[PDB]
């Protein structure tokens, strides 16, 4: 009988790395709306995102995009853990690489127009 | 009367055409002797006697349809030019765009106000692929 274990619901805001939860879920779970949480999901995989407030979500439920729902195994109505933490650092050197079916018509730059 | 105070320029290798006498008809300017190009005098003497030769392959004829054998519809063909000019000019750019074009352009209208002359103008001046499904 855990407050931290949610389930799935459709996302509202528009960003990549922002979650959402209601405010009584939030002052039970120990979390402010500035906080960088963990995310658990199936076969193991994990997730850092941003938490945010809202009204219209429920306490059941979470909010996420599509995007944090694909790198976690998660579909629409499944079980996910989330817990705070500030035990996160900078970074040094940062690696990223594209995906072969994205990038087969533009040539060029890809620093300056998209990752800036 | 062609060369009859005109002093048209002309170059070794080039095809022109004349109309007169219910048929047109074609030249190649084979060969001038201050090469390559010149003026037409009335200096020049023009051998016109020989065996009308055969065409290279490539050669574009001038029996085809271009943009200049239909009149009276001006708007329709511009708005033609514009859905399939560019897809058929530039398919490299344009797959890398992301848009699609359109695929199907139904012409319709009474019978016998040049249809086919149309489909066959644009296919001949855009350069495209042309093969004809006939009902
Ligand atoms: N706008 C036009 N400008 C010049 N010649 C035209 C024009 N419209 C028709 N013609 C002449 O009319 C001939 C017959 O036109 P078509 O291309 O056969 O018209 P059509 O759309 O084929 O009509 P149907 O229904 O197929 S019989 C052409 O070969 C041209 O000689
Ligand atoms: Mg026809």
């Amino acid at each position: 009988n855990r407050p931290n274990r949610l389930i799935v619901d459709e996302a509202i805001n528009e960003d990549n790395s922002v979650v959402s939860l209601s405010q009584p879920k939030m002052d039970e779970l120990q979390l402010f709306r500035g906080d960088t949480v963990l995310l658990k999901g199936k076969k193991r995989r994990e997730a850092v995102c941003i938490v945010l407030s809202d009204d219209t979500c429920s306490d059941e439920k979470i909010r996420m995009n599509r995007v944090v729902r694909n790198n976690l195994r998660v579909r629409l109505g499944d079980v996910i853990s989330i817990q705070p933490c500030p035990d996160v650092k900078y970074g040094k050197r940062i690696h990223v690489l594209p995906i072969d079916d994205t990038v087969e018509g533009i040539t060029g730059n890809l620093f300056e127009v998209y990752l800036k | 009367p062609y060369f009859l105070e005109a002093y048209r320029p002309i170059r070794k290798g080039d095809i022109f055409l004349v109309r007169g006498g219910m048929r047109a008809v074609e030249f190649k300017v084979v060969e001038t002797d201050p090469s390559p190009y010149c003026i037409v005098a009335p200096d020049t003497v023009i051998h016109c006697e020989g065996e009308p030769i055969k065409r290279e392959d490539e050669e574009e004829s001038l029996n085809e349809v271009g943009y200049d054998d239909i009149g009276g519809c001006r708007k329709q063909l511009a708005q033609i030019k514009e859905m399939v000019e560019l897809p058929l000019r530039h398919p490299a750019l344009f797959k890398a765009i992301g848009v699609k074009p359109p695929r199907g352009i139904l012409l319709y209208g009474p019978p016998g106000t040049g249809k086919t002359l149309i489909a066959r103008a644009v296919a001949n001046e855009t350069g495209a692929f042309f093969f004809l499904i006939n009902g």
